[PDB]
């Protein structure tokens, strides 16, 4: 009956560590990817239904969908992150599995371009993330029935928003939902390889830490940096 | 202007804690 | 401007080889799976846009999406195939990666049940297959632009059908499209293992043969059998 | 009544042809 998301869930503000370094810097790429990962998880924690599920269930959910959540965030933040510049630099350090990583990079580029071409807005991205977060398809979850109802509310709220905001674009909702399968064509293992493993990082292991961290000290350090 | 590796420093702490706790 | 599918594309009639054998029969399961695979590919060949792409492109398309096409066909034909009985028999020959195959079987069961619970009709299944067939997400394809336009027509034609046929079910189209990501959570490698490899079969290699076969002799032998 | 393995017989022919043609 009541809504899954509020207008508060539209805000998704990534702070990059600095302007693009002159030369390939793996630390800058991973720091930027890690800020996006932290923001995606801190955004999920802001949803009342997510908090209501409890720590066991909501850790299992993120462990199952983090790569899809993270990739929607890559598409949303592509301009802010200069993602096109970052992917080019990885392809070159690569070219100077190998061919798996290349196909993955190509899939990520095509996904990010498909979302830009549709002008996906902040509301549409929040609902798309909620639809991937509350997917009942994953074999781990315990409480399929309740997660299914949360996913159905996200779908209904996205349709109402698209009908109210883009009334003349009859086919927009269908166009946006047919982007979601593209997220599952991208291996979480390769995302981890491309943006994290190197700096030695299992995302599955650190997810519980990110979900429990106090965000005040973290956000102060991010915002108070040069 | 200059990067502060805030998120990397948290991840380094999380990794270190998880390795102690398991294996 | 013109339509992708016609009413002719709704027909999807699987002929099972006989009633369920008394005991586990791997040959019966594979024959039934192979009839469904042949029908799925012969159905794809019936689409004018598919024929227009030419043999190279339309072989690449099926090689990229056959498992999704095949799995939609499993959900559509679940009653005709007694799929619940077949999956149970596989789990038992299994139980008497191993755990990958079990999760896959669980995903297939949940997918088939999700489609039954929505009462997906023959029209909706034809459009869902066309949306997976003309996916521009796959790295192999050469002519992304034209395949993208065919996929957009399938989406528009499915929305018009759902609005005309289920006018009181405001949210039905959104509900159906959010099932499509589930197909990409199921490995083609494990589908091949579960229903084919055993009877020694690479689907990628036989796809060109199925696409070029004369269907008159095949359909005569299927229909003219006891 | 009794199964005729029509699709299996086609697949056996296709497999046989593909193995000859490659490797």
């Amino acid at each position: 009956e009541g809504p899954l998301l509020s207008d508060t869930h539209v805000t998704f503000k990534l702070t990059m560590p600095s302007p693009m370094p002159e030369y390939l810097n793996v630390h800058y790429i991973c720091e930027s990817a890690s800020r996006l990962l932290f923001l995606s998880m801190h955004w999920a924690r802001s949803i009342p239904a997510f908090q209501a599920l409890g720590q066991d269930c909501n850790t299992s959910l993120v462990r199952a969908c983090w790569n899809e959540l993270f990739t929607l965030g890559l598409a949303q933040c592509a301009q802010v992150m200069s993602l096109s510049t970052i992917l080019a630099a990885i392809v070159n350090h690569l070219q100077n599995r190998i061919k798996q990583v290349m196909e993955h990079i190509w899939k990520l580029q095509e996904f990010c371009n498909s979302m830009a071409k549709l002008d996906i807005d902040g509301y549409e991205y929040a609902y798309l993330k909620a639809i991937v977060l509350f997917s009942p398809d994953h074999p781990g979850l315990t409480s399929t029935s309740q997660i299914e109802k949360f996913q159905e509310k996200a779908q209904m709220e996205l349709q109402d928003y698209v009908q109210k905001t883009y009334s003349e674009d009859t086919y927009r909702l269908a166009r946006i939902l047919v982007r979601l399968p593209a997220l599952r064509l991208m291996s979480s293992n390769i995302t981890e390889e491309l943006f994290f493993t190197g700096l030695n990082v299992s995302i599955d292991s650190i997810i519980p830490y990110i979900l429990k961290m106090e965000t005040a000290e973290y956000n102060g350090q991010i915002t108070g940096a040069s | 202007q200059q990067p502060t590796y805030v998120a990397l420093s948290y991840i380094n702490r999380f990794m270190t804690d998880a390795a102690r706790r398991e294996q």
